[PDB]
């Protein structure tokens, strides 16, 4: 891209892979800073499954209230 | 020689250089390369 | 050596006699024709079109550094590998320069 | 030791397994009743790789069969060698997915997968030393491409250090049998790259082309395509079950054929293949095997391998032969084709020799090459996907089960990024 | 463990149900008494010892047809109290069968439906048959669909409606109730298949060479189409298709689910065996505009998706080689946003012949279900017919006096205008 | 993998087609029912099991002859719906069969031609038979040739037309439509063979010794000529000839392709065996002017090229020794610009005999197709006959009132004048 | 080592090869099943010259068969020794050329030749040390004379240093079987002189003359002409497959028989040839062989060798005999005929001895002489060509496929220049 590639190019050939990995990772907070979602720093159905699991758990918790 | 002529054919230059002209060019270059090596 | 003789011979005949030009013009015309056929064959031409694409990975950075090195003759770079002196040749039509 | 378990899903995967296990049983001399009747001592030394032992001396495959509908497993049981499979491993639902990826991955596939994961965990925890898993499924179907890929992630989350194989059939645009193939192909490729350690693409179009041109048989059927795929599948793990000059397990191939962790999509091919009428004309020699092995029409994919450059290649020779000839032929096939081999990695062909040939053949070769020419398949799949998605056609079926268009956009973007970064190394020079 | 329930309402519905139920009993070897002298389970149920009971219910307000059924050779087959019959006919009045006399009968039908559904464990969906241009048929079909859509919810329902011909008509008031019933089933049925009589008359005349056909000849062809559609659920096949795997492949958008069918080959025994009936020629005949089962011209519109079923000894490679030829032709063009539009199914069981019928015995057959943009013409012509008489409010007093409101006619017109606008909006390229 | 399609139009065409189709069925061992109790593929097609179907189509507007065909012994052979029949005859009016009633029938014939052509894979070309001196024959032949020349293009078409005799005639108006049809096929047919009835009557009278011949005797000789021409495609021979190898050997210029045929030997069993039938004597008899199959004198003109077929046990050296003798004779002279003019073909299969026929069984036969300059006489005499009645505009009202323009007669006259001038220009020495 | 591959094209070339390979197999004791059953050790030492080795111990010729129509190769397969040919080497088209040189060299022959060139390249790249190629084809046909000669140029362009043989049958004006023979003969001779290293003309007329006069058999057939040509073909390479006093490969003959690069058109002859009834009278001695060898009627061409002077001559004796007698007889045949030998090159006869005679004969001789008398054949061919071309007869067939008259003019001029410069040395004196 830019500014982060010129900074990675100032680091010796032995650590350049690690610096490139750090620069990709530093690309990591920046997007969050640029945007605002704490879940972009690595690598119907979802919602429904989560909802169902929570509901069952809630019922168990309700049973705990019942206890 | 035939591999170099295949280069001439593949680049559509065979209309400008005949097989006999190609052999003559290769011969002249061979002569001067051999004189330079010696 | 064969490519130089080949370029000199092909462009020494009608209809395209270039003997009035430097031998480099005949050789350049062979490379321009090779570029045209390479482009026609529907095959990549990036190595012909971008002469500064000599080095892996950092081609755009080198292009920007070359522009800065040319815009002002010795632009100081914070992090550049090495300055190499190259020669460019232009032909100018000037009477007794 | 170092054995693997078999897991298959969907109708296509079940039909592939129904021939793969027949081929394995015929290779090891196991009758359809589970009783050994082989001739050679070596047929029993490493039988623990694929078969378990039960009381009464019979053998049972460690295979797990899953589908969202009961018909295919109710049909495979009545076929030959169908009694070997343990009835307990059969898990199925009562509804099906209807070629809808969302139903087979979010609503129906999520609730059922606990039972199959239970038996998967039972099989893996018990075995002596795990080598890994191999998966057969199709990307053109809903239940398969959904449940199989979610199971891939679930298995990877619990066994991060083991190796994972996937033999995936991708929908070709030539022979199309389902209109919603691009959607569940694109959605599946997104998840498959993140978790599978190895992936091997297979196309029905290439199988028909091979059957029509090389074998020259008049009427191909699914049994012939399954037989070719089964022979190719068996060829990979042959040296892990038999002695040889240079043994090479799956992990050794993983080390030598994957340069970067995201480039693990191979295309394969099997040699020799000859017609019935010409099987007497030909003479089996190493040059004859290697000339057919690198033949473009012999690949199990429609991708044209002379449209790109090989990053690396592998060959698994079978039978007793001299190693000097193999090495010199590998060198010759690499000197005469220097234009199609990437130049910044020298000596990019791996070879292995196994002294036990297939039953009925004196020499055989299995070829696994990682090439840049595979980009064309993802290009056409994404082209069809973006042609159909721009009008939101058939989108309501997927969006009615909790899925949204954002997951489609992310999948398309990640697939295009994969396509781009796979060809990035094609133009790379030293 | 897979079941389906068929609903027959009205005279045309009962007369086509009889036609399909000779064919199913003949195809599964069951005698007319119901006694055999595991594939039956899709349509039938075992009583424990002996006879089989169809999973079908017959509805009508006019008792003549049911009384004819209860005295024919099939008197012993059907359960005595699932042939629900009324006393007074609706007499082609839609408002009667939706507001006056159908309400008192619908409860018994729903009780029978529940009693049949509790027996099934793997219920795939419902089938319904009704001639649209009649009072009781359209009205009771609308009411039953509306009750089922809320009693069961997401279960799939398929409607084999018979719309009136472009110019040939038996009644004089059938456009009114046809439009109202289309309004009712537009938002309530998952699949609707076009079945007007004129096209099938032309098919019989041209191919079967019958110059004086009756309704039985039409109903036998419809029964053959139904059998071809549902063969994949009860016979082994190389490429299976389920009912639930339709809205993911033929229905681009929830509103658009009206499609027209075709069948091939149709030929008599006197000249059938003189020609080879290859797969290529039958799949060419199936796409001929003159062989459409509904009187619509496919050359006037684009295709959206084609789902087409084979049965017999057909090989997949021959199917692909014929799909390619059709894609080649310049007279058949698909919509821009659909690169591949074919879903292919292959089954092994050849079609069965009914003794004394018209069709001969053949080893290969093809049935196509195709969704095309050209279907809007029938809606436009029905709308034009409706407007002519609704301008002067003719025949309206026969409907207002049966409890229906004055404004109910207008909103059906608005929904048809919306449907016609939607069909135009979808068919434009991007 | 080599095929040919024969077209029969008009009463004479159908009656000669019947004659050739007994002979082919007899020669390939096929019973009249179509059942045998790999050479058949040129004329027939296999239906998969049992019967064979001819690659022929019968056309006529007048139904009597087709109805006679559909009730004879050959009712089971031909496909029922390739015997296209009309209702109203053209009644010797050319304008009728080209402008009024032939247009509504030609579409069905073209559809049948397409359906037959899609089956063939190695289509060599078309054959067509039509008696020229009739309305429907000439008109429909012209229209079919004109449609085929643009639908298919470069495929070769051969025409076995029967021109009227010099003085013997059955109609009174046949010169008009003969001239018009010659106009039509001059620029549209690759080969035209002369077949007038008077010459064949003289042949029968002199050789067969029949004093009361009927049309069947003529048609059997024509069928034998056709079989001799097409034998080389379906039987092994020392010197083969294909249909496409004609315009390169017999047609010096695109305009000149009318040639006249001859056959030898023609002899009855009562006196055939008393003489040895050497190759020299049969090849001498074939060149006799009295044995021409068209009533033209070859002594009145030069030869351009001679293509002549042998079949039986003939040896090439004996053929050469006889070609030399013919070159020696002073009564036969070739054109100056043609040093060698003979094309020779040799086949091994002897001619087959039809039971109850005229010709006997022999081991050697010769059929010649010769292009000569003397053919201009028939054109000149037909032109003279045409001019006599066209001077007073007789019978023209029967043509103007059927849609044809007044000037259409003149341009055919101009084209005949051009052809006659061309024949004179070619025959002069340099 | 130093082996050659066989390539044949056209019907005539295929029929020549069908006997050449039979003769070779009978010489080496190979059964028609590919199994060796010979008697002598020498029969297997140099079998790699013509035969390849496959698994199972059987042998397969390295022959390539090409034609534009499938009939001839479908017929040669059913003949004796037809199973030896590898089915993969059979390449054919579906259209044919029809004796038209343009079609077989520009339009149809250009697209097909890639497949045959692929197998040609496969055969040549593999072999131990290439000696060269030998070509059999006819100049009287279109597809042969076109595709073979274009293949000659394509092979020469890729292997400029190897040797090339062509056995060419030119159309004689005496026995003419095709009217368009001069055109494709003249066009082919133009290309043949530029690329072929050796050419050997053979005439059917001379073969008939030999069969009628020397063997005195009553009924010659193509089998006898083929047998004579096959014996002559085998005689040339005998010493390359067997030991002898003075071995002489094809290149050694090329050095010694071609004085200037454009004079490489030889005429050959085989001795001894005796009738069945006189085979007991004659005694086989070197004088008896050499007197028949130089006999004018014994030449395989109608050209009269005492109408010109030999530039050089060659003889390949077979059997065990004294060399002193051979040399003295060669000297005597050159002293008694000094008028017919050119005087500025002394000692212009080459001799070679091979100790292995043909099966059934004790002595045999093959004669290859380069003489100035061959001019007469080109003279008459050009005479017929210019007699036919001046009127532009049959020119449109050639000009309709992209060819023009300029290539005809250049071909005629080059052929006349060859004729002139070949006789230029006849009148040359020292
Ligand atoms: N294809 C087909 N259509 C039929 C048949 N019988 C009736 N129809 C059609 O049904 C339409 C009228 O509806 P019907 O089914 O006859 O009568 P209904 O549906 O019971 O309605 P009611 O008149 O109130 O009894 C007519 O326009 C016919 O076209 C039949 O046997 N086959
Ligand atoms: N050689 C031969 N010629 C025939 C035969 N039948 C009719 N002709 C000729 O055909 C000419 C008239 O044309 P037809 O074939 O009889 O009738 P058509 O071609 O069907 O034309 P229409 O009169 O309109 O029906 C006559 O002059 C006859 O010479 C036949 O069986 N053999
Ligand atoms: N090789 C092979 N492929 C098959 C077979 N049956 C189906 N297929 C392929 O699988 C695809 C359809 O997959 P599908 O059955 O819907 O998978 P599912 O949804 O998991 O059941 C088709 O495109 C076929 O090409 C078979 O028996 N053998
Ligand atoms: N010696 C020999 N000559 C043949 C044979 N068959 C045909 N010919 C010659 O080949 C010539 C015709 O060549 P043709 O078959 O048209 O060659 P093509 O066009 O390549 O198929 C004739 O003049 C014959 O003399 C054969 O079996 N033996
Ligand atoms: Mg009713
Ligand atoms: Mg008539």
């Amino acid at each position: 891209d830019l500014g982060l590639k010129l900074a990675v190019s100032t680091i010796g050939y032995r650590d350049r892979y690690t610096a490139e990995q750090c620069a990709y990772c530093l690309d990591d907070i920046i997007k969050s800073i640029e945007t605002g979602d704490s879940n972009q720093a690595f690598r119907v159905i979802k919602e429904k499954k989560k909802e169902e699991e929570a509901q069952e758990e809630a019922k168990k918790k309700y049973e705990e209230k019942r206890l | 020689i035939p591999e170099m002529y295949r280069f001439v054919k593949d680049y559509e230059l065979s209309d400008k250089l005949s097989k006999e002209e190609h052999q003559t060019l290769v011969r002249i270059v061979s002569q001067e390369q051999a004189k330079k090596k010696n | 050596d064969y490519i130089v003789q080949f370029a000199g011979y092909i462009y020494s005949k009608p209809p395209e006699d270039l003997r009035h030009l430097p031998l480099s013009a005949s050789l350049q015309k062979v490379f321009d024709h090779m570029r045209e056929i390479t482009s026609k064959k529907g095959q990549s031409t990036a190595l012909f079109d971008d002469y500064d694409n000599l080095f892996f990975g950092e081609t755009e950075v080198i292009k920007q550094f070359n522009k800065k090195l040319e815009e002002n003759p010795d632009y100081p770079l914070p992090q550049g590998y090495k300055k190499v002196k190259d020669r460019e040749i232009k032909f100018e039509y000037a009477l007794d320069p | 030791m170092r054995e693997i378990v078999h897991i298959q899903g969907g109708q296509c995967g079940n039909q592939i397994g129904a021939k793969f296990w027949e081929v394995i049983s015929d290779e090891h001399g196991i009758d359809p009743t589970g009783t050994y009747h082989g001739d050679s001592d070596l047929q029993l030394e490493r039988i623990n790789v694929y078969y378990n032992e039960a009381t009464g001396g019979r053998y049972v495959p460690r295979a797990i069969l899953m589908d969202l509908e009961p018909g295919t497993m109710d049909s495979v049981r009545a076929g030959p060698f169908g009694q070997l499979f343990r009835p307990d491993n059969f898990v199925f639902g009562q509804t099906g997915a209807g070629n809808n990826w969302a139903k087979g991955h979010y609503t129906e596939g999520a609730e059922l997968i606990d039972s199959v994961l239970d038996v998967v965990r039972k099989e893996a925890e018990g075995c002596d030393c795990l080598q890994g898993f191999q998966i057969t499924h199709s990307l053109g179907g809903g239940t398969g491409s959904g449940m199989g890929t979610l199971l891939i992630s679930k298995v990877r989350e619990e066994y991060p250090d083991r190796i994972m194989e996937t033999f995936s059939v991708v929908p070709s645009p030539k022979v199309s049998d389902t209109v919603v193939e691009p959607y569940n192909a694109t959605l599946s490729v997104h998840q498959l790259v993140e978790n599978a350690d190895e992936c091997m693409v297979i196309d029905n179009e290439a199988l028909y082309d091979i059957c029509f041109r090389t074998l020259k048989l008049t009427t191909p059927t699914y049994g012939d395509l399954n037989h070719l795929v089964s022979a190719a599948m068996s060829g990979v793990t042959c040296c892990l079950r038999f002695p040889g000059q240079l043994n090479s397990d799956l992990r050794k191939l993983a080390v030598n054929l994957i340069p970067f962790p995201r480039l693990h999509f191979f295309m394969i091919g099997f040699a020799p293949l000859t017609s019935r009428g010409s099987q007497q004309y030909r003479a089996l020699t190493v040059p004859e095997l290697t000339q057919q092995m690198f033949d473009a029409k012999n690949m199990m994919c429609a991708a044209d391998p002379r449209h790109g450059r090989y990053l690396t290649a592998s060959a698994l020779f079978r039978g007793r032969m001299s190693t000097k000839e193999v090495d010199e032929q590998m060198l010759n096939v690499q000197n005469k084709n220097s234009s199609y081999f990437v130049e910044w990695i020298p000596n990019n062909i791996k070879s292995s020799i196994c002294d036990i040939p297939p039953k009925g053949l004196k020499m055989a070769v299995t070829f696994v090459g990682n090439s840049t020419a595979i980009q064309e398949m993802f290009k056409r799949v994404a082209e069809q996907f973006t042609a159909m998605f721009r009008r939101k056609a058939f989108l309501h079926w997927y969006t009615g089960e909790g899925m949204d268009e954002m997951e489609f956009t992310e999948a398309e973007s990640n697939m295009n990024d994969l396509v781009s970064e796979y060809q990035q190394y094609q133009d790379a020079t030293a | 463990m897979r079941e389906v329930i068929s609903i027959h309402v009205g005279q045309g519905g009962i007369q086509v149900g009889n036609a399909c139920w000779e064919l199913f009993c003949l195809e599964h070897g069951i005698q007319p008494d119901g006694q055999m002298p595991d594939a039956f389970n899709t349509f039938f149920s075992e009583t424990g010892a002996g006879k089989h009971v169809p999973r079908a219910v017959f509805l009508d307000l006019e008792p003549t047809v049911i009384d004819e059924v209860r005295t024919g050779t099939y008197r012993q087959l059907f359960h005595p109290e699932q042939l629900i019959s009324g006393k007074e006919d609706a007499a082609n009045n839609f408002a009667r069968g939706h507001y006056t006399i159908g309400k008192e009968i619908v409860d018994l039908c729903l009780d029978r439906i529940r009693k049949l559904a509790d027996n099934c464990t793997g219920l795939q969906g419902f089938l319904v048959f009704n001639s649209v241009g009649g009072g009781t048929g359209s009205g009771l079909g609308s009411l039953l669909l509306e009750r089922l859509s809320v009693d069961y919810g997401k279960k799939s329902k398929l409607g084999f409606t018979i719309y009136p011909s472009p110019q040939v008509s038996t009644a004089v008031v059938e456009p009114y109730n046809s439009i109202l019933s289309t309004h009712s089933l537009l938002e309530h049925t998952d699949v609707a298949v076009m079945l007007d009589n004129e096209a099938i008359y032309d098919i019989c005349r041209r191919n079967l060479d019958i110059e004086r056909p009756t309704y039985t000849n039409l109903n036998r062809l419809i029964a053959q189409v139904i059998s071809s559609l549902t063969a994949s659920l009860r016979f082994d096949g190389a490429l299976n298709v389920d009912i639930t795997e339709f809205q993911t492949n033929l229905v681009p958008y929830p509103r658009i689910h009206f499609m027209l069918s075709s069948y091939a080959p149709i030929i008599s025994a006197e000249k059938a065996y003189h020609e080879q009936l290859s797969v290529a020629e039958i799949t060419n005949s199936a796409f001929e505009p003159a062989n459409m089962m509904a009187k619509c011209d496919p050359r006037h519109g684009k295709y959206m998706a084609c789902s087409m079923m084979y049965r017999g000894d057909v090989v997949p490679k021959d199917v692909n080689a014929s799909i390619a030829t059709i894609k080649t032709k310049r007279t058949i063009q698909f919509v821009d946003w659909c690169p591949t539009g074919f879903k292919v199914g292959i089954n092994y069981q050849p079609p069965t012949v009914v003794p004394g019928g018209d069709l001969a015995k053949v080893m290969r057959a093809v049935c196509m279900i195709s969704n095309s943009t050209a279907i809007a013409e029938v809606f436009s012509r029905l709308d034009h017919k409706f407007d002519l008489m609704y301008a002067k409010r003719a025949f309206v007093h026969w409907y207002v006096g049966e409890g229906m409101e004055e404004g109910e006619f207008s909103e059906a017109r608005e929904d048809l205008a919306a449907l016609e606008k939607d069909y135009e909006e979808v068919g434009i390229e991007t």
